[PDB]
């Protein structure tokens, strides 16, 4: 089971197997060469199996083929890329190759390590009923229901406290629904990346979560398989261990970027927008495995960058018709110091529907939001005849409206550390009952500032006579 | 013998060009040595292309691939019925194997031109805006266009459950749609007992691409035996815009010269020669039908796309849903102003068909003028009084979802608004109106509503025009 | 006054036809270069898909 | 197994036979004396990209390999120095002595070896420093149409890295010769070149030294990093470049949207990425890139600028639109900083924060003002200061400001202490409050220095020394 | 060789070691029956496609040619006859005279046509503004001696006229050594102005190197290097050169014509991959070094009308200093038609023009655009919503915008008026009177169509 590289083009490599053993298509071929002169260089590469061309096999090198020379022989592991699984990820950060790229030791040849590359559950294996995942945030539970085993879209990353959410979240999921959380950088940003390291090692958060990291240094296979090694370390929980996890994905879009770019040294025919012809299917093998089995269940929050602010490309389209729900996060909401910045309008949900939640979470919802984009179109107003005149209902919109956007932040569990405040889980049900009550204005005579990052409605109740109110 | 078996050269991307098989037809599905089935679409001189229908890691070069001699056929029967297959009839439901005796290649021609008849009969879609403004015939082709999360699917849905009274056998064809959705509608399809007539052909978004181009092909198939024994069955072919796609994904595979927006050029040919095979049989030969509805998911609602252009011009008319309405809280999303249905009319019954007429203008007003209010703050002429049972029929427009509605007790409350017997009624109250004016129907005119039924008529105008105001006369406010 | 305003209200009313009618003017000046730059795009995509398919 | 024969030379491109031992990118010689690099290995030939005149190559001429990856020299003797891409230098002050040599393409720091960025990059230009904060380690993109202040902005930042420990690196690909001169004189005036290092393909060089030149610059710049000081890489023209590499592809026949290879994301991606901030367990070093791009007609939607901002931590769009009002255009609606305020010092922080405040409304409240007084009520109040800021942002060319005297301007109007002035005599105010900051009080503008930080007079005292000038100035 | 392949303009000549790349081959071939036809042709060694094999572009029709032809390798370049003999002359893209009087010295220097650019070490810094009489160019874009000028401008713009005014404004009184070569350009252009030339009193000073609208691709490939090489001359040689480039497009243009036939892969909208850099390593040879000083106009075509074309944008980030050509204000009869906010110069500087003309230079343009920006409400709602203030703007924007038209002398035998040359401190100074406002109560077709500033006022009584 021994082959040689025939074809190096760029990030491509063709290796050739002479007779009947042919690596199968998806397989990993390592490449260990020790330099034999001073006229060549040491190689450890990994590659992954593609096409069969003759007893040839193209494939995609996860890392750099600089240093490759025509004949090097090339090892097939008999098995696709596999990485690590357990508790044994946990607060491990990894790359493509499920390769801990900490300085916290290395992955012992005990642990299991499956493959990066297998079929969604089958029809018989889905959850029946859509059942929602509660995250203990206002803002979301709310008005953005969580499906709990869906894709859940986070658009707008600049200066938006996006990574509390994704802390925050990790936090709360694993705190009061016992599961854990995988991270998956997919291409953007080696800087970012670091930093969010540091802030779940800071949130001690990173205890309850694995990493992976796929940046936009790697070439395009390693880019293309990160969102899988980050997904395969997350089926893990819910498949073995039964959990309900959370997959995140910060830019799933590099992953069909990433594709199209091979796809034209594989040899494929330009599609729509120079765009890999396989698109769709390859975006679905990778979404399909993200649901609801039987046994466990994975949500999946990614990070979406449209190419430039366009909803018709094809690769957001294709994303969109996975996703099912979507969180704004608005760089207006934060500087007013609604925290968290979810802007309340833009944010949907799929699972927003009396079908999935029942009228007085649905009624409750639609209507806090309504009331919402009346305090809006009044802004205009606002600006022009003061605050005189609106045919004074108007008032008690923009009474009510504050204390309910106002009340739309919250105490996070991962700000303490800054603040001090202990934090909070509202659930679905105390929430709704909150705003429900500001909304029959049962609050109206409690100071703008007294909603402003609580808790449940009663912790408006004590931070208020905290403001002196009998 | 020789010849009618051959082996793989290459393998990847589901795609599979093998050698020998010097005698498989265009068409014909291919074994794998390894069981995994296929078919041969490109028959060149020294090769022919197969596109793989399921896992292609498992094969590798030099494994045998040994024809059938069959054209792409599928299983057909009165046991699918309440079943969930995928395109290949494979049971995936998890409910034992379907047993049936008969079978159909999916490939087939469509009833000729003498062999139909001018569709007449009705589809009671149960969806007033549509059965009102956009009526669906049996043997009909109605496409229903529009951008993600409108409620595209929540039509064909609501429609299906609206199927138990009528006879209609329903077939659900799910393109690219997530398993995930495809149960859970399958599911609530379930709970409402849509499976005792509904047949669920699915391939998911993890499903190869062949399956997907093959499925609306497949369902047509099953569709339709019922057809041709003079039965009644509605297919759904749930995004057409995706399984055109995977068809393109697959062509070009087969390296075949992609024509514009890469899409082959028998694109076309494609969906015309599939949404065809939906007519009326005439008397002739049992006077049965199949009705299609094609669902075309638009990005941005471009309707100037290519794919979504092709087959609007290939129904009967379509149904617009607007990204928008949907949104703003308007169930169905439905586009009054593009949505029409070309055959309507014939479709709708004479208890429709008067106060249908009306609704249309009404409506279409409305859409010219309420782009006014903000500066209507002066409001004038009798312009108002346009806008006035406007906003109203809107309001009457508006339906619940998961609950359908029959026409008898449907074209009474498209009667009232249009008669004036809603217009001293709030917008507030308007919905929550037509709620017991049911019931009150129901009890108190289910003798009625029961001419609208045994007759379809309502030459009626006389009784219910007074004996409408025996509601509004004992209702709240 | 009644005079005046009866002309204001007139004169208004006709401007903002005026504006109306020229602002739907601005549209055919459009619509013609949108239909223009409609059809050259679609035009180099197809040209792209193509030279990069003799590509190979 | 080490010798190779010429089968096609054209276009500074050439396949040829042999080589079997070859690494991909491997830099190989020929004949007549000219390097080439070795891109594709395909079964039957090689792709050589030829680094220089394809002129004196004919058919069958020798291609003899080397065994080096491609690699340039790098050493505190390009200190000044107008180098070409290979290291050989142009200004004619003779061969540039170096011992070390850094290869061209190396591995960016990884997600364990970088830190936050918290060190500022003063640029000098107030509105960029106040709005659009860019610190050491960063990557801002600043793009705009032909001739809108690019080139000139990231000469002045350059100007202004005479106090801060900063070597310059100052590329340009495609740019004109004889303006990279002009630019390189401009440069020596005010004397820069001494820290300052210029890597010119110029757009007469073949496209493979165009495409080469960026990654030559970085390595340049990665010698300091890692070894603990801080650099600046200004990629004039990325455009260029990407307009370049096609070409490279395009004659290699690579199968081509828009004409440019799938991997011409990845082509500035593997670049952009090796400029960071690495950890204070790596020496606290750190490489600022400054990449240029040319947009027509100003289409921010293009292929290229999209790739290059998808790739940028922020970036700074200037419109022509404008230096046609605000000069130095900078358009302060799309212009974004990731990083930012994060850059900025205590100083900055404080007053540059509501300086986005005043200037958002203003961009937003402008619908309105035509209303005016009718009745506008507080609103042309929030609208006063806010036609105000807009001349603070101005900046005359060639003229740094230090961050100490800048913070005191941008205090001066978001506080009031520049409203009792009226909105056409503000560029003059700066003139002369800072003069008189230069003598009148004198020591609230080194604190802000020293400490860097903070009050710089607790309150009252800033707040009452604005008092002073004011008092004192003209009608 | 031997000609294996005829491809249109693109021939392909099969050579063992004889193997000539920019080399000259002359099919010199004799008709031997009545079944053929004699040929003289020039083949430029492209690229070498292996096998013992060259493909090479003609230049002139490659009719008649056949399959197993002789082919003669010169052994160097397209050689041309440079000199003072050069001097009054006409030649051909191979530097053959086509005046009809007698032919070139043997002893006369041929150089190639093919050189590499000056290093950094040679060319040029140092700034010098230029007057060209024109009132938009010296204003808001003025020109550089020694410096590269663009013309941007589409179809029946006014690019020909504009350098007819230049010559006219500039070649005339420099003296200097002229070198205008028309590529690709028109052919009764050539006629024009070869006898102009002799009119005039300058058929001495300058070197005229032609290929226009008929010649195949091949030919317009080169004639801009031709042109060029003979100005290097003189530059590198001796003094300071005008190079007049009418079109440097058509070199572009022609090369997309062969790029094709090459079998290369076609660029963005079929352009050459090679565009930028073919125009790379001809531009930086038009530059002026510590040697001699080359000061070069260029005529650039702007293909429908659009400035994102890959040939004249990728030409823009050649010049020192642009003007360019817009069809509105063509039609608009503002001649000559320069957008007064697009065309530039790197001379706009305090540090250069001087601050009285800088500010002017800019308030100009300043309020120009805030005329522009207007544009959408007067074309919607009229004049009548704008403020009193606006208003002013309105009026000054228009008469400024106006005032920059000019009266071309090459121009009069149409419209029949005579013609000016107003100088840079008549321009200034016009200018500045205009947005201060002592003319404010003139009406607009007053200072249509002027020169200095007092015509105005002299062309404004005689409105009545
Ligand atoms: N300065 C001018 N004054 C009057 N008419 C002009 C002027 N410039 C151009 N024209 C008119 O515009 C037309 C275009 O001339 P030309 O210079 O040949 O355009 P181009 O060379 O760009 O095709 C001519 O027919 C001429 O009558």
């Amino acid at each position: 089971t021994r082959g040689r590289v025939i074809q190096v083009m760029g990030p491509v490599v063709d290796v050739k197997f002479e007779n009947g053993h042919l690596p199968a298509i998806y397989n990993a071929l390592k490449i260990q060469h020790k330099a034999r002169n001073e006229n060549e260089v040491d190689i450890d590469l990994t590659l992954e199996v593609a096409l069969h061309l003759d007893d040839t096999v193209r494939t995609i090198a996860m890392a750099s083929t600089d240093g490759l020379i025509r004949g090097m022989e090339v090892i097939d592991t008999g098995a696709p890329i596999s990485v690590p699984v357990g508790e044994v990820t946990l607060g491990r950060v990894f790359n493509v190759l499920g390769e801990p790229i900490d300085l916290e030791g290395d992955i012992p040849a005990d642990a299991r390590r499956d493959p990066i590359h297998r079929p969604a559950p089958k029809f018989e294996e889905l959850a029946t009923e859509v059942e929602i995942l509660e995250t203990g945030i206002k803002v979301v539970d709310l008005l953005a229901p969580y499906i709990k085993g869906g894709k859940i879209g986070l658009f707008g990353g600049a200066g938006v406290g996006k990574t509390v959410l994704i802390q925050e979240l990790i936090h709360n999921i694993a705190q009061e629904h016992g599961g854990i959380s995988v991270f998956a950088g997919v291409g953007e940003r080696t800087r970012e990346g670091n930093d969010l390291y540091h802030e779940m090692k800071d949130s001690g958060v990173i205890s309850k979560t694995a990493m992976v990291f796929g940046q936009m240094n790697e070439p395009p296979g390693a880019r293309m398989r990160v969102a899988l090694t980050g997904l395969t370390m997350a089926e893990y929980f819910r498949d073995e261990q039964g959990q309900d996890v959370l997959l995140f994905i910060d830019n799933i879009f590099r992953f069909t970027q990433a594709g199209s770019e091979v796809s034209a040294l594989l040899g494929r025919m330009p599609s729509a927008v120079g765009y890999q012809p396989t698109l769709a299917t390859e975006m679905g093998q990778l979404q399909e495995r993200i649901t609801s089995t039987a046994k466990g269940s994975i949500t999946s929050i990614q990070a979406i960058y449209v190419p430039a602010d366009d909803y018709t490309d094809p690769a957001p389209a294709t994303t969109f018709s996975h996703l099912d729900a979507t969180t704004n996060l608005e760089r207006k909401l934060a500087e007013m110091g609604i925290y968290p910045a979810v802007d309340p309008l833009a944010s949907t949900s799929r699972a927003l529907a009396p079908e999935i939640v029942g009228e007085e979470h649905y009624q409750v919802a639609r209507k806090v939001q309504q009331t919402l984009q009346r305090y809006k179109e009044l802004q205009d107003i606002i600006a022009i005849l003061g605050m005189d005149e609106l045919s004074d209902e108007d008032k008690l919109v923009v009474h009510r409206a504050r204390r309910i956007q106002f009340f739309l932040s919250q105490n996070f569990h991962v700000a303490e550390q800054f603040t001090g405040q202990p934090g909070s889980y509202v659930p679905v049900k105390e929430t709704v009952r909150g705003f429900k009550e500001i909304l029959e204005g049962k609050y109206d005579h409690l100071p703008e500032d007294a909603f402003r990052l609580v808790g449940r409605i009663e912790e408006v109740v004590e931070k208020a006579k905290a403001m002196g109110v009998e | 013998q020789v010849s009618d078996v051959g082996t793989v050269i290459q393998v990847g991307d589901g795609i599979a060009r093998a050698h020998g098989l010097d005698n498989v037809m265009s068409g014909e599905l291919v074994e794998f040595a390894n069981g995994v089935m296929g078919m041969a679409l490109n028959l060149e001189e020294n090769n022919v292309g197969i596109v793989i229908l399921g896992p292609y890691t498992g094969i590798k070069e030099g494994d045998e691939v040994r024809r059938t001699g069959r054209i792409m056929e599928v299983p057909v029967g009165e046991a699918l019925i309440g079943r969930v297959v995928n395109p290949l009839g494979q049971p995936v439901d998890g409910l034992g194997p379907v047993e049936t005796t008969e079978t159909r290649p999916i490939e087939s021609p469509a009833p000729g031109v003498m062999d139909r008849r001018s569709v007449h009969e009705p589809l009671q879609t149960g969806i007033k805006a549509i059965d009102a403004l956009v009526p669906i015939g049996r043997g009909q082709r109605e496409l229903i266009i529009g951008d993600r999360q409108t409620g595209k699917t929540s039509v064909a849905i609501d429609t299906i459950i609206n199927q138990k009274d009528q006879n209609m056998i329903s077939i659900y064809v799910a393109i690219g749609q997530k398993e995930s959705t495809v149960r859970t509608v399958v599911e609530t399809l379930r709970k409402h007992g849509a499976l005792d007539y509904t047949i669920v052909v699915t391939a998911s978004a993890s499903q190869p691409a062949p399956l997907l181009f093959l499925a609306p092909y497949a369902g047509v198939a099953m569709g339709e035996y019922f057809m041709y024994k003079g039965k009644h069955v509605l297919v759904v072919y749930d995004d057409l815009s995706k399984q055109a796609a995977a068809y393109r994904e697959l062509s070009l595979l087969l390296r075949r010269p992609p024509g514009r927006e890469a899409y082959p050029g028998d694109i076309f040919y494609l969906h015309s020669r599939l949404l065809e095979r939906a007519a009326k049989l005439s008397d002739a030969k049992g006077g049965g039908s199949l009705t299609a509805l094609p669902f075309v998911e638009t990005q941005a609602g471009d309707i100037s796309a290519y794919i979504p252009t092709n087959v609007i011009s290939i129904t009967d008319g379509q149904i617009f849903l607007q990204s928008d309405l949907f949104f703003s809280g308007v169930r169905p999303a439905i586009n009054a102003g593009l949505s029409v249905s070309r055959v309507g009319g014939a479709a709708q019954i004479k208890a429709m068909k008067k106060v249908a007429g009306t609704l249309r203008l009404d409506l279409a007003a409305y859409r010219e003028l309420e782009a006014f209010a903000q500066f209507g703050s002066d409001l004038d002429k009798a312009t108002q009084a346009k806008l006035a049972r406007g906003a109203r029929t809107v309001e009457v427009l508006k339906q619940d979802l998961h609950q359908p509605i029959p026409v008898e007790k449907q074209v009474l409350i498209i009667y009232a608004l249009t008669r004036g017997f809603l217009d001293d009624i709030p917008v507030e109250d308007v919905r929550r109106f037509e709620k017991e004016f049911y019931l009150f129907l129901d009890q108190n005119g289910q003798h009625l509503l029961e001419h609208i039924r045994t007759t379809k008529d309502l030459p009626d105008d006389l009784n219910k025009a007074i004996e409408a105001f025996k509601k509004t006369f004992v209702v709240s406010q | 006054l009644l005079d005046a305003k009866a002309s204001e209200h007139a004169a208004r009313m006709t401007a903002m036809k005026n504006a109306t009618d020229n602002a739907n003017e601005l549209i055919r000046t459009l619509t013609l270069s949108y239909n223009r730059a409609r059809q050259a795009a679609i035009t180099q995509e197809i040209t792209e898909i193509v030279a990069g398919a003799n590509a190979l």
